[PDB]
C-alpha cells in the first residue's frame, strides 16, 4: 500500500518573464514544506476551502513520504518530474489550488503493490545521501591561523575515496556493504551524478522582550544547509524479502526529508 | 513586371537575430507563435555579402568627412568639410554627423574636390555639397532600398537650397516567418576559471537564447522601377537580377555563427514572373505538424504546392500568362506529388536557374552582364 | 514643486513605444493592461524616494495620459486658462462663444477622476489651432490643490484677465 | 516571524509585507493588520489598489473574495512582465 | 580558403553536458527531439587535452593579481599590483577583479616588471599594464576562439586609453546534434548515441590572428583535429581513454561554408540499434550528393578526404566517388589535410610550440 | 538599429530605435447603390458596369501600400460573398 | 438593388495603416481591441489601382494653376491663372 505520485514541474522558457517553479525548485527547503503541505488532517481541509489562511506547521499531519526530483525524456520532450512516494493518500487539490503556475500537468496518485520474492532480478534507481561521521574529527581551521579553535568537532562531512580511486567502484562497494543488511546484492552499479545540494532554514531566534509580554521583537535567522548527493542505477538480485520491503518503505539514506533515499524498483 | 521569389529554408538549432534583450525575434501568423527574421537583417546579409561584393557600389554612412579626408591627402581640409557640411543642415555630435547619409562611393572624390577650391565661398561650396550628394544616386545598392534623406531646417543656413533626394525602391522583401509553432529553448552556460581557487566555478553564469525552424522567405523586385531607377541600364540590371538571386540563395545572417554555425542552404525555390504580385505565405496559416511518415520540409513543400495550385486555378487569367521555375538540389523534392507540374522548367542546378531567370528577363548571357559593374 | 519637474521631464525623455501604450489606454483603470501599469510605476516611484513631495497618483496618471494623447511642448508662462482666453477672444460673440465657454466652465465643477474627457476637448480645440505649448507644470500644480477655492479663484480670474485685456 | 516566512496567497517564501489598515501608521503601528507576502502578490495586490477606488482601507489577503481577480493579475505578471526594465 | 569537418561519431549521453538542473542538454531538430552537445563544451575539451597541450598558450581568468603572487619577488605583487588594474577598469570586489580577461600565459613576467618597481606612480603604471594587456594576442588558441574585453570607464582615472582590444574568431563550431530521435530511458509510474558534429576553421583568419606563423596555424589545425577525434566532450576531469574513435570524418576544402546538418532531418530510425550509424552514413552520403548536383559550380570546385576506421564504411555513391580518397588512418588523415594546405608534415610543424 | 558603413573606435550604431506591427485576419465591407450610380453617372449604363467590374477586380487583388517595402504582405482574400438585395446589411456582427 | 462585397483576408506580419506615432490603428469591438484598416485608405488603394487606372477620371488637388498652366503651355498665364483663382473663393497661400 505505496501512493506512488509523480509531478509535473512548469519550469521557464523565457529568462525575461518570472519563472516561479525554477525559483521554487532552487532551494532544497521550499521543495519539501510546499511537498509537507499536501496532508490536511481535519482543520485545513474544511475549515478553509480556499487555502487562504495563515501557515500553520501544527495543522498539517506528519506522516513520513520520501521524493526525488529528477528528469525524464519520454516520446518527444523532456519533463522535469519529482517522483513521490507516501503512505496516505497525498491531497495534490489542496497544495496548488492557488500555485497552479508552478505545475505544468495535473498530478497522478496511482498504487504501487508489489509483491517480491527473493532470487529475481530486478532494476533500480536512486539518489543516497554521501555523507560518513569521521571518528577523528579535524580541529575548527581557525582561518587566520588555520591550526585549531577547538580540538573535537564530530561532524557529518563526506565521503572521500583514498587518492586515485574510481569514485563510481567506491560508491558500489560502500552501497554493497550495507546492502546485506538491507537484502540486496550490486553486480553493476554505476555512477551518474555525483555533486551537493543547498538549502537554506529559517530557524527563528529572539533578540529582545516586548514591554508588555512575551519576546515577541524576535527575528528571523538563517541556517545554510549543504549535502553531498550521488545518484546510482544498475541492477539488484532480491535476498530476505522480509527486510526489502522495509527498505522500500523506510528508504536508504540519512537525510530522507532533503531529497535522498527513496528507491524506485521495476522488475527485470 | 515582377520577379517574385519564394524560398523554403530549414535550419539548424541557432539564433540569427535577437532583439536588445538576447531573445531570438518572434512573431504571430494564425494566432501561433512563429520564428522570425527581419527584413533588414535579409537585405543586410544580401548587401553585405561575397556574391554581392562586385556590385557594392553605395554607402551608407555617419562619417561622412573621414571618407573626405581619405579622398585627399591635406589634413585640415577634413576640419573645413566639417563646416562645410555644418552649413548644408547635417549638425554635429561628438565629431559626427546626426544623421546618417547614403550615397554612391564613386561621386565621394568629386565631393572632395569641393573642399578642395580655396576659392570657393561656404554658401556656394555648401550648395554645391547638397548637389553633389543629392545627385549621387545611381548604384546597384540604393536601387532596390531606395533612400530618404531630410535635412536638418533649425540649423541650415539659408540660401542652400535641395533637390530631389527620395529614390523609389525596387524591393520589397518580406519578414522571414517559420511554417509551425516555435519552440524557443533556453541554454545555460558558464566561464570556466583556469587558475585554481579558494572556491569553485567562479567565472560568469548565464542564460542565452537559441531556437530551430524552417522558413519561408519573399523577394520581390520590380523589373521596370529597377530599370528606371538605373537611368536605362539594362545590362547592369540583369546583372543586379543574377547577383541578387546567387547572393539571396546562398548566404546566412551573421547572427552568432561562431557558435551555432547554422550554414544551412535553401531547398526549394520558385521564381515567377508576374504582373501582380503575390504572396503564398497563407499556406502555413495552419502549422506544419510533423508526422512518422514524411518530415518536415517535404510537408511544407506540399502545402505550399497545394496552396499555389489552388491559387492559380482560382485567380486565373487570359490576357496575362504567368511562367514559373521550380527549383529543388538535384530534384530531391517535387512541386507536390498529386498536382500537376506547376513549372514551366524543373531545374536540379542553380546556375542553370540563373541563366533561364536572365532568358526570361532579357535573353541575357551571364559572362556577358558580368563586366557591368558599379564597384 | 522640483518632482513635478521632473515628472514632466521623465514625460517628454519618452520614446514612442511607451508613449503607444499609454496612447492606447486613454479612458482606463489602472489594473489592466500591466505593460501601462509597470512604465507608470517606473515614471513615478523614483520620485517620492528621493523628493519628499510628489504630484498625486490620479493627477499624474492623468497628466501622463493626457500628455500621450496631446503631445505639447512644456514651456513655462502657458497655462491652460490664458491660452483658452486667447481662443475665446477671437470667436463671434454671439454664438460659439458661450458654448465653448460652457465647455470650459465644466471643467471647474467635477473631481480628479472625471477630468478626462472635459480636458481632451480642451486639448482638441487647442490642437485646433495649433498650439505648440502648454505649461504643464503649472497644470499639474493647480490639478494637485483642485479643492482649495483660491485656486479656482485664480485659474477662473487668469481667465477673465486673458480673455479682456 | 509569525507567518512562519510565507505568503497568504501561493504560500511561496515571504520578500515584504502589505500594510493592511493603513490607519495608524508611523506611531501606532499593530504588528497585527500588516500580512507579509512575496513580491509578485504584492504587486498584483498593489495593482488591484491603484486600479478601482483607494481610501484609507486596503485590500486584505484571507479574503474568500478578490481570491480570483488575484490570481488572474498573477497570470498575467507571469506572463507579461519583462525583467529588462 | 577554409577547411571544414564533417564527422559523426557515437558518445554516451546522460554523463556528457548538463544544464543547471542537471538534465542532459536536448533540443529539437526537424520538428523532433533530439540529443545536444553544446559549442563551448566541445571548444574547452579540445583545449583542456593531451593533444592540445603541446601549445595551450593563454589563460582566461579571473584572479589576475593572484597570478602575480606564482611569479613574485618577495611580496610586492600584492594590494598595490591590485590597485593598478582596480583603478584601470576592474573593480575588485574582495580581490576578484569583477571580469574575465583573457591574456596569453607567457606575458605575466612584464606584467611583473610593470608592478615591481617603484618609479612609475598612478596611472602611468595604468597606462603601462593596459598597452601590455591589450598588446597580448600571440597565442594558439586566443586566435581560435577570439576575444572581446570591455574594461570599466566609470572607475577609470583617463589617460588610460586604449588600442583595439578585440580578437576576431578564426573558429566556428556547431552545436552536436544526434541523427535520430533522443533515446527514451526508464521510467517510472546503456544505449549509445550517434552525433554529428560540424566545424569551420577559416586558415586566412587564423594566419592572420597570429601575424603570418604559417608552421604554428598548421600545428594549430592538427593538433586541434587531433583533439577533436580522440576526447570526451565533458567537463567530468576523468576517463580520458579515447574508447570510442570517429567512425566517419570528411574534410572539405570550400570557400563557402556549409552544414551537412540537413541530411537527418528525418530521423534514422532502426529497430535493430546495431547498424544504426551505418544507415546513418548512408542518409549524410545522399545529401552530399545531392549538394554536389544541387549548387554545383565550375569555377570553385571542393576537395575533400574521408576516414573511416579500416575502410569499414565507405562515402561515396556505393562505387562512384565523393572524396578524392578512402583514408584509413588518423595520422594520414592529418598529414593528408597538412600539405594540402601549405605542404607541409606533421614531422615539420611540431617543433613550433608555445608551450 | 541602423548600422554604420564606416569602422570607428567604438563600433557603435548610427541610430536605434522600434517599429510596431500587426498580422491579422480581415473582414472587408462594401455597398454600391446601383440607380445612384447610374443618376451620378448622367444616365450611362455601360460605364456604370465598367465601374462596376473594375471596382470588383480592383477591390478583390489590391492592398494598401503602407510599409510594403518592409513587410510585403500581398495577400489575396480566401472568400468573397457578393450579394444583391434591396436594402444594405453588414456582418460584422458575425465576430 | 444593393450590390455588396463582404470579403475575408488574412495578413501576414505587416504596418498596412499608421498614425501620427506610428503604431498600426486599433479600434474596440465587442470590448476588445482590434486592428483597423482606415476606410479612406482602402478607398484610395482601390482608386489609384491598376484594375482601376482605365476609369481615373477625376483629380482632387490643390494645385489647379500647375494643372491649367500645363494644359496650356505659356507662362505668364499661371498668376493670372491664381489672380482668377482668387476670385471664385480659393484664397491662395504658399504658390
Ligand atoms: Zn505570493
Amino acid at each position: 500500500m505505496i501512493y506512488l505520485s509523480r509531478l509535473l514541474i512548469d519550469t521557464g522558457g523565457n529568462p525575461d518573464r518570472p519563472r516561479p517553479g525554477r525559483k521554487w525548485l532552487d532551494n532544497i527547503y521550499n521543495v519539501h514544506r510546499r511537498l509537507s503541505m499536501a496532508f490536511p488532517s481535519g482543520l485545513r481541509r474544511e475549515q478553509d476551502p480556499h487555502f487562504l489562511k495563515p501557515f500553520s506547521p501544527n495543522d498539517f499531519q506528519k506522516t513520513p513520504f520520501l521524493f526525488r526530483v529528477d528528469n525524464n525524456i519520454d516520446g518527444n520532450d523532456k519533463r522535469a518530474i519529482i517522483i513521490v512516494q507516501s503512505v496516505l493518500e497525498p491531497d495534490w487539490d489542496y497544495c496548488f489550488q492557488n500555485a497552479l503556475d508552478f505545475l505544468a500537468a495535473p498530478p497522478e496518485t496511482k498504487e504501487y503493490n508489489p509483491e517480491f520474492k527473493a532470487g529475481q532480478l530486478l532494476r533500480f534507481r536512486l539518489r543516497v545521501n554521501a555523507s560518513v561521521r569521521r571518528h577523528i574529527p579535524e580541529m575548527v581551521q581557525q582561518d587566520g591561523q588555520t591550526i585549531e579553535t577547538g580540538k573535537i568537532l564530530h561532524k557529518r562531512v563526506s565521503l572521500t575515496w583514498d587518492a586515485s580511486s574510481t569514485p563510481d567502484q567506491a560508491l558500489a562497494d560502500w552501497l554493497a556493504a550495507k546492502s546485506p543488511k538491507l537484502g540486496f546484492t550490486l553486480q553493476r552499479c554505476e555512477l551518474l551524478q555525483l555533486g551537493w545540494v543547498y538549502g537554506s532554514k529559517p530557524e527563528p531566534k529572539n533578540v529582545k522582550v516586548k514591554e508588555q509580554g512575551q519576546g515577541y521583537w524576535r527575528e528571523h535567522k538563517y541556517n545554510p544547509l549543504r549535502f553531498r548527493a550521488a545518484l546510482l542505477e544498475g541492477v539488484l538480485e532480491v535476498d530476505d524479502p522480509k527486510l526489502f520491503l522495509k527498505t522500500l518503505s523506510s528508504g536508504i539514506g540519512k537525510a530522507k526529508s532533503f531529497g535522498f533515499g527513496l528507491l524506485s524498483v521495476l522488475p527485470i | 513586371m515582377l520577379i517574385e521569389i519564394h524560398m523554403i529554408q530549414n535550419h539548424s538549432p541557432a539564433n540569427l537575430n535577437r532583439d536588445d534583450l538576447g531573445a531570438p525575434k518572434t512573431c504571430y501568423f494564425g494566432g501561433v507563435l512563429r520564428s522570425r527574421i527581419s527584413s533588414q537583417c535579409i537585405k543586410r546579409s544580401i548587401r553585405t555579402s561575397n556574391d554581392f561584393k562586385a556590385l557594392l557600389g553605395g554607402v551608407r554612412t555617419r562619417r561622412l568627412a573621414d571618407l573626405i579626408q581619405q579622398e585627399a591627402g591635406e589634413t585640415e581640409c577634413w576640419k573645413k568639410a566639417q563646416e562645410i557640411l555644418n552649413k548644408c543642415g547635417f549638425k554635429n555630435k561628438d565629431d559626427n554627423t546626426k544623421m546618417l547619409v547614403f550615397m554612391s562611393k564613386d561621386k565621394i572624390k568629386d565631393l572632395a574636390r569641393i573642399v578642395l577650391d580655396n576659392s570657393l565661398g561656404l554658401t556656394e561650396a555648401a550648395q554645391q555639397v547638397a548637389n553633389v550628394i543629392a545627385q549621387a544616386t545611381l548604384a546597384p545598392d540604393i536601387a532596390l532600398c531606395g533612400r530618404m534623406l531630410e535635412p536638418n531646417d533649425k540649423d541650415k543656413d539659408k540660401k542652400v537650397k535641395w533637390s530631389n533626394t527620395t529614390v523609389e525602391a525596387a524591393l520589397q522583401v518580406a519578414h522571414a516567418i517559420s511554417t509551425h509553432i516555435a519552440r524557443p529553448e533556453i541554454d545555460y552556460f558558464v566561464a570556466a576559471d583556469d587558475v585554481p581557487g579558494e572556491d569553485a566555478g567562479a567565472g560568469h553564469i548565464g542564460e542565452s537564447m537559441f531556437a530551430s525552424a524552417c522558413f519561408y522567405k519573399y523577394f520581390s523586385i520590380d523589373w521596370e522601377q529597377l530599370v528606371k531607377n538605373l537611368k536605362g541600364d539594362t545590362n547592369l540590371a540583369a546583372h543586379t537580377v543574377g547577383a541578387f538571386l546567387l547572393a539571396a540563395a546562398k548566404t546566412n545572417p551573421s547572427g552568432k555563427q561562431n557558435s551555432f554555425a547554422a550554414h544551412n542552404y535553401p531547398d526549394g525555390i520558385l521564381v515567377e514572373f508576374k504582373n501582380s504580385p503575390i504572396s503564398y505565405a497563407n499556406a502555413f496559416v495552419r502549422p506544419v505538424s510533423v508526422v512518422k511518415e514524411s518530415d518536415l520540409v517535404e510537408q511544407s513543400i506540399g502545402q505550399l504546392s497545394n496552396y499555389v495550385n489552388d491559387i492559380r486555378l482560382g485567380y486565373y487569367d487570359e490576357q496575362s500568362p504567368v511562367i514559373g521555375f521550380w527549383f529543388s538540389p538535384n530534384n530531391r523534392y517535387p512541386l507536390g506529388y498529386k498536382h500537376s507540374k506547376l513549372a514551366s522548367r524543373n531545374i536540379g542546378n542553380l546556375n542553370e536557374l540563373v541563366g533561364a531567370v536572365l532568358d526570361y528577363i532579357g535573353g541575357f548571357k551571364w559572362e556577358e552582364v558580368q563586366k557591368s559593374k558599379a564597384y | 514643486n522640483r518632482g513635478t519637474v521632473d515628472f514632466i521631464a521623465s514625460l517628454e525623455n519618452l520614446k514612442e513605444g511607451d508613449l503607444g501604450i499609454l496612447r492606447k489606454l486613454r479612458g482606463a483603470r489602472l489594473d489592466e493592461k500591466l505593460p501601462g501599469f509597470d512604465l507608470f510605476s517606473a515614471l513615478w516611484w523614483p520620485l517620492r524616494q528621493k523628493n519628499q513631495r510628489a504630484p498625486k497618483r490620479e493627477v499624474a496618471w492623468l497628466i501622463a495620459k493626457l500628455f500621450a494623447e496631446f503631445r505639447f511642448e512644456q514651456r513655462e508662462g502657458a497655462t491652460l486658462p490664458i491660452l483658452m482666453g486667447g481662443i475665446c477672444r477671437k470667436l463671434e460673440p454671439k454664438k460659439e462663444l458661450p458654448r465653448v465657454l460652457a465647455r470650459f466652465d465644466q471643467l471647474a465643477s467635477l473631481d480628479i477622476m472625471q477630468m478626462e474627457e472635459p480636458l481632451s476637448v480642451i486639448m482638441g480645440i487647442l490642437r485646433k489651432h495649433q498650439q505648440v505649448c502648454l505649461d504643464w507644470v503649472g497644470l499639474t500644480d493647480v490639478l494637485s490643490f483642485w479643492e482649495q477655492e483660491p485656486v479656482k479663484r485664480e485659474w477662473s480670474d487668469s481667465f477673465i484677465k486673458a480673455y479682456k485685456i | 516571524v509569525m507567518d512562519h516566512a510565507a505568503c497568504m496567497v501561493c504560500k511561496a517564501p515571504a520578500t515584504t509585507v502589505q500594510h493592511v489598515n493603513y490607519r495608524r501608521a508611523g506611531g501606532k503601528e499593530i504588528p497585527e493588520d500588516l500580512r507579509a507576502l512575496c513580491r509578485l502578490c504584492h504587486d498584483a495586490c498593489t495593482m488591484l489598489e491603484y486600479g478601482s477606488g483607494m481610501t484609507t482601507n486596503r485590500i486584505d489577503p484571507c479574503d474568500p473574495i478578490w481570491r480570483e481577480r488575484i490570481l488572474a493579475k498573477r497570470k498575467e505578471i507571469v506572463e507579461f512582465r519583462s525583467r529588462g526594465q
